[PDB]
Order: C-alpha cells, then sequence, then structure tokens
C-alpha cells in the first residue's frame, strides 16, 4: 500500500482548500 | 470520455509541460509548453484563462502559508501502491469542495512531483498523469467546479475585478 498518500492527498487538498477563501486569502 | 474536457486539458498540459521543460520532457514532442491542439487566439477568453491561470497557480498556498515541505521530500510511488495515492488524492481534494484551488494545488504540486517521478519512472509516469489528470477533472470536477465558478474566480483573481461588477451581477439575476 501507500503509506505516503497521506500528504498526496492531505497536503494537495490543503493548498487548494484556499478555494473557500473566493479569491480573497 | 464525452463531456466538453478539450481546453482543460490542454491546460493543464501548458504548465505540466512548461515546469517540465527546464528538465526538457514533453509527451507531446519533448517541447510545446503551449497546447499543440487547441491554438487559440490568445486575447479573448484563452489568454485571459491562461494568464489568471498562472498568477493564482502559485497562489495555491500563498507565500507558502498553509503545511510545510512535502512536495519532493521522500515522494513515494509503485506499479501497486499509487492506486492509493490517486484514491486519497480526489477523496481529500473533496474536503471543503472540488473549487479553483484543485487546479492551483495539482499545478505546482503535479509539477514539483512529476519531475521527481518521471526520473523515478521513466516518461511512462507522466504521460499517464496527463490522461489521468482529464479523466479524473472530467469524472466529477468539470461541472462541479464550474458550478460554483471555477474560471470566474480565477479570472477575478488576475484581473482584481470582483468588487466591480460581478458580486452584484451573478447573485441574484444568474
Amino acid at each position: 500500500e501507500e503509506q505516503w498518500a497521506r500528504e498526496i492527498g492531505a497536503q494537495l487538498r490543503r493548498m487548494a482548500d484556499d478555494l473557500n477563501a473566493q479569491y480573497e486569502r | 470520455m464525452s463531456a466538453m474536457s478539450q481546453s482543460n486539458r490542454e491546460l493543464v498540459v501548458d504548465f505540466l509541460s512548461y515546469k517540465l521543460s527546464q528538465k526538457g520532457y514533453s509527451w507531446s514532442q519533448f517541447s510545446d509548453v503551449e497546447e499543440n491542439r487547441t491554438e487559440a487566439p490568445e486575447g479573448t477568453e484563452s489568454e485571459a484563462v491562461k494568464q489568471a491561470l498562472r498568477e493564482a497557480g502559485d497562489e495555491f498556498e500563498l507565500r507558502y502559508r498553509r503545511a510545510f515541505s512535502d512536495l519532493t521530500s521522500q515522494l513515494h510511488i509503485t506499479p501497486g501502491t499509487a492506486y492509493q495515492s490517486f484514491e486519497q488524492v480526489v477523496n481529500e481534494l473533496f474536503r471543503d469542495g472540488v473549487n479553483w484551488g484543485r487546479i492551483v494545488a495539482f499545478f505546482s504540486f503535479g509539477g514539483a512531483l512529476c519531475v521527481e517521478s518521471v526520473d523515478k519512472e521513466m516518461q511512462v509516469l507522466v504521460s499517464r498523469i496527463a490522461a489521468w489528470m482529464a479523466t479524473y477533472l472530467n469524472d466529477h470536477l468539470e461541472p462541479w467546479i464550474q458550478e460554483n465558478g471555477g474560471w470566474d474566480t480565477f479570472v477575478e483573481l488576475y484581473g482584481n475585478n470582483a468588487a466591480a461588477e460581478s458580486r452584484k451581477g451573478q447573485e441574484r439575476l444568474e
């Protein structure tokens, strides 16, 4: 399995979560 | 498979090819960094979306104000465990909701992991990332990101026109 996948998804969504700010970070 | 996703697949490749171009790797012809298919006029929608995608393509984390180093260190992948990573990517990308943020995150990260992935998996790995990027974004993200605006927030980011006539424009009549 992929134990490092924890960051491949979490760390990916982390920065992408900035979308909630709606342009205005 | 078939839902209007040509410009989306050509766009992701334009940027991904730009970062990989520094190393000299391209699936299209070892050189492109543009589209090699769309052939837009560059001054009506393609130049506006392309320029906005770049400006926000580095605002994913904003001066690295979210997490620590995790886009080059270690990096695990292989033909048998990578499936777990992909399933986690989309699942986690659905945290707050698949939006324009998913594009900026996959831009820098996808290029920062691709440079190390291709060098650890030949030119066969990145060649899949380009196709899978479209299959996944089209599977459940094209209509989602567009439903909330997606490209609308991108152009408003590089254009700063969010407080001009977009707020009181598409929030009552449209």
